[PDB]
């Protein structure tokens, strides 16, 4: 135990990472513009319904 | 009134010139690595040493769910969808000194412009993750298409304000 | 008595705009592009013919307005009421959700405590690893103390000293100071307390 | 006949979802067993809201997950994986 020097001899500590980096999150965007892209295929065959 | 048949098919060809030379380019990313460390820039496909003794050697890039995700990264093909209905876009509007009064013409263009926003976006987010795998920062590439974008929504905005006036004239 | 002596590990120096840093630079960038197509959909699809041009509302700047309240959760005075509509409000007003509560919580995370662990009183963990190197005065009563002395800890600090390679004493008080502050805080020198204290 | 009710179910529909979202309404239900039923659905979502923004830091943020073998039994069950024993020593044998 006095040559150990990997860190699970003590990592403990668990200090916060910094900040919120994006790939946390891109999950969120994907749906996001799916819902846009979903949007304006439902406005367009609404109306190619209507006008005939 | 009238002119901003100009400032669209200006617009157009901007946003078209501004993302074919962003794919187009080396510079995308500052890092630091090795052209088999030294200060390194990457496009898309390919990287480059700079301030090295290597000054100038180029080589392919490597890329090797966990598995999609490099795909799109390998193919990149949100950026080259974005170019392609930035042309089919500029082609529309140019094609509308012809068939007059169909008024179709005009309406596909914006939904082209627009398409083509949300495939850049797509891109972007897309490219920006796949670094996650230093003090780096982004290239002027990068910025080129970040501009593009926003020319490609202001355009598919003008050609939208430009239908709706030039249908309802017809209602009296 | 014996004392230790380390570089000072700076002090804290916040910026100007600090409240921006529980979330990276490429969020608050990506998220005026997401505001931009949000609302430049939200026009190309409400302005769309009703068969009544005079209709609706949400012409491009009641758009811009409208993305930007719902946002800030904020309210408005106007809600869209075709479904193509409401299911572009729909999607933005769930992004808003996760995104403005992380960054309420992120920033309680730091609000908490900002410390730098540093050796433990007592040097013991002098005794616990390679990573730091330490010396004495040469011919000093501090380097005869930690000779002749059984306490284990002291003992394997002798044995350290008396073992490590290359020399890590020093001449002077002089010496020891200088050597404390150009070995990048990879080595600590022990002294006589009241001398510590005139240095610092 | 009666339609002073502005609900209808595609508007009741969408007035339940924009108060789970905590965004604003333009109606509300304006009748004693109408006040009766939205004003249930608002406590509700705040005792449900505040207790999933309070753990999300330390959730978005695991590090450790997977592992292909953890009792290492399977390893007499699976043949992608090869092993070995030293030679000349008493594992062998025991084997």
């Amino acid at each position: 135990y006095d040559k150990g020097e990997c860190g699970a001899k003590d990592s403990g500590s668990k200090e916060k990472t910094s900040a919120l980096s994006l790939s946390n999150v891109a999950g969120v965007f994907y749906i996001l513009v799916g819902g846009l892209g979903l949007a304006m295929l439902v406005a367009l065959i609404e109306f190619c319904y209507k006008s005939r | 009134r009238g002119v901003q048949m100009l400032l669209t098919t200006v617009g157009a060809f901007a946003a078209f010139s501004l993302m074919t030379i962003a794919v187009g380019t080396d510079y995308w990313l500052y890092s630091r690595g090795v052209c088999k460390e030294v200060m390194t820039h990457s496009g898309l496909w390919r990287t480059c040493c700079l301030e090295g003794n290597f000054k100038g050697l180029c080589k392919q890039i490597d890329h090797f769910a966990e598995y999609f995700l490099r795909a799109v990264r390998a193919s990149s093909i949100f950026p080259i969808l974005s170019v392609i209905l930035l042309f089919m876009g500029g082609l529309c509007i140019a094609a509308s000194e012809f068939y007059k009064t169909r008024h179709n013409i005009i309406l596909s263009a914006g939904i082209f412009f627009v398409s083509a926003g949300l495939s850049n976006i797509i891109g972007i987010i897309v490219y920006i993750s796949a670094n996650a795998g230093n003090s780096y920062s982004y290239g002027w590439s990068f910025y080129f298409g970040a501009l593009s974008f926003i020319i490609a929504e202001m355009v598919g905005v003008l050609a939208v304000h430009m239908f709706i006036d030039r249908h309802k004239q017809l209602t009296g | 008595g014996i004392s230790i002596m380390i570089k000072k590990p700076q002090k804290s120096k916040p910026g100007v705009f600090s409240f921006l840093d529980p979330l990276a630079y490429e969020i608050w960038m990506c998220i005026v592009f997401a505001y931009i197509g949000v609302s430049v959909v939200l026009f190309l699809v409400s302005r769309f013919s009703p068969y009544s041009e005079s209709t609706n509302e949400f012409g491009i700047f009641n758009s811009l307005w409208f993305s930007l309240g719902a946002f800030m959760q904020q309210g408005c005075d106007i809600s869209p009421r075709s479904l193509s509509g409401r299911i572009v409000g729909g999607v933005w007003w769930f992004f808003t959700l996760i995104i403005i509560s992380s960054y309420t919580a992120n920033l309680a995370a730091f609000l908490t405590v900002e410390r730098m662990v540093s050796p433990i009183e007592s040097a013991e963990d002098l005794s616990k690893q390679t990573e730091i190197a330490y010396g004495t005065l040469d011919s000093g009563s501090t380097k005869e103390f930690f000779r002749r002395s059984k306490i284990a800890v002291f003992d394997k600090m002798w044995t350290y000293m008396r073992s490590a390679e290359p020399s890590v004493f020093v001449r002077t008080t002089a010496e020891g100071v200088a050597r404390v502050r150009k070995s990048k805080g990879k080595y600590a020198y022990l002294l006589e307390s009241t001398m510590n204290e005139y240095i610092e």
